[PDB]
């Protein structure tokens, strides 16, 4: 899982 | 499965430049930033700087400003780092390390000498009660790193390998052992597989008793 | 920069017993979106480090329910309700609210055992390495603990002296002892010169010390 929106730090979902 | 995989060691010229890759798997590489990171015994871990292939937007370490340039390759989803400059404070293990250092690479040692590649002797280890042991020695090599295995990996199980030890005349050494069943030996097939990558010094030593 | 300090720099312990290493940071981690980017990772030796906390106290996948973080500001803990054998490493707590990201200085959690007298095993120089000019002796202790031991080479029942090595394993992550290796180093010719080799090794675990030998 990954996504496509750009955030600060990306893969914490 | 997330999957960083990151070049060979390099040995270079004080005062040259070098590109290290780091090449993903597993996940869409444009929607995660990539961190690399610098570990150096004394320095600690130690953060470079981290991009975002998505865009190319690109924060860097004050620190490292002037040392590190950051690119990415989309088309073969890969991250790459290049040091100018270098210069005896800049041997290291580098590592790529994705998003919140979620996910690292297995790192790339860098060695900034005027020296030579020098491979390995690699030597058997042999016995001359329950118990025996085997091993092979790796002599006098630079730089580092080297890999040893046994048996392509397939033999784990009571194997020890030591760590590099630098001698006081520059050269770099180590061992790996095994023990066994003494029922093993002379029956067994034992193989060290040893790997300099910088010197290309590729070695698989059967070890059998004298 | 933030400076992220971890105490205790050594964490020494026994299996099935509890731990905790804390950090701290020169500045609030509380970010302004509201998420504390505070991550503890441990590296084992000759491998790259992992991640086992991430947001002060979320587990990573596989991560044993052992492992626990907490805390908040500039004070974090990391947990673990039971110390395994496959613990041991060195911790690392992170920082990713603040440019630049920096890392504490790491924490090495070693573990306690009962005394293990070494197994010692004794190799001559191999027919290649004479062959090629040079000669090493090696003696092996194996699977040891604690640590400290004791490794005195005799050559035709002479003692001798600055002309050996050892080396030492990172402990075992199975059983957590330690590996030690001895070499001895001769030219070609002294060794050739000689007859009787031995390696003897005095432990805390021996109640008397153990010698292995060969003739050349
Ligand atoms: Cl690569
Ligand atoms: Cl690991």
């Amino acid at each position: 899982f990954t996504n496509k929106l750009k955030e600060k730090h990306t893969d914490l979902g | 499965e997330v999957q960083l995989q990151q070049s060979g060691p390099e040995l270079v010229k004080p005062g040259a430049s070098v590109k290290i890759s780091c090449k993903t798997s597993g996940y869409t590489f444009s929607n995660s930033w990539m961190n690399w990171v610098k570990q150096r015994p004394g320095q600690g871990l130690e953060w470079i700087g981290r991009i975002y292939p998505g865009d190319g937007d690109t924060n860097y370490n004050g620190k490292f400003k002037d040392k590190a340039t950051l690119t990415t390759d989309k088309s073969s989803s890969t991250a790459y780092m290049r040091l100018s400059s270098l210069t005896s404070v800049d041997s290291a293990v580098y590592f790529c390390a994705r998003s919140l250092f979620d996910y690292w690479g297995q790192g790339t040692t860098l060695t900034v000498s005027s020296a030579s590649t020098k491979g390995p002797s690699v030597f058997p280890l042999a016995p001359s009660g329950g118990t025996a042991a085997l091993g092979c020695l790796v002599k006098d090599y630079f730089p580092e790193p080297v890999t040893v295995s046994w048996n392509s990996g397939a033999l784990t199980s009571g194997v020890h390998t030591f760590p590099a030890v630098l001698q006081s005349s520059g050269l770099y050494s180590l061992s790996s052992v095994v023990t066994v069943p003494s029922s093993s030996l002379g029956t067994q097939t034992y193989i060290c597989n040893v790997n300099h990558k910088p010197s290309n010094t590729k070695v698989d030593k059967r070890v059998e008793p004298k | 920069d933030v400076v992220m300090t971890q105490t205790p720099l050594t964490l020494s312990v026994t299996i099935g017993q509890p731990a905790s290493i804390s950090c701290k940071s020169s500045q609030s981690l509380l970010d302004s979106d509201g998420k504390t980017y505070l991550i503890w990772l441990l590296q084992r030796p000759g491998q790259s480090p992992k991640r086992l906390i991430y947001l002060v106290s979320k587990l990573d996948s596989g991560v044993p329910d052992r492992f626990t973080g907490s805390g908040s500001g500039t004070d974090f803990t990391l947990k673990i309700s039971r110390v395994e054998a496959e613990d041991l490493g060195v911790y690392y707590c992170c920082q990713g609210t603040h440019f630049p990201f920096t890392f504490g200085v790491g924490t090495k959690l070693e573990l306690k055992r009962t005394v293990a007298a070494p197994s010692v095993f004794i190799f001559p120089p191999s027919d290649e390495q004479l062959k090629s000019g040079t000669a090493s002796v090696v003696c092996l202790l194996n699977n040891f603990y604690p640590r400290e031991a004791k490794v005195q080479w005799k050559v035709d029942n002479a003692l001798q002296s600055g002309n050996s090595q050892e080396s030492v394993t990172e402990q075992d992550s199975k059983d957590s002892t330690y590996s030690l290796s001895s070499t001895l180093t001769l030219s070609k010719a002294d060794y050739e010169k000689h007859k009787v080799y031995a390696c003897e090794v005095t432990h805390q675990g021996l109640s008397s010390p153990v010698t292995k030998s060969f003739n050349r």
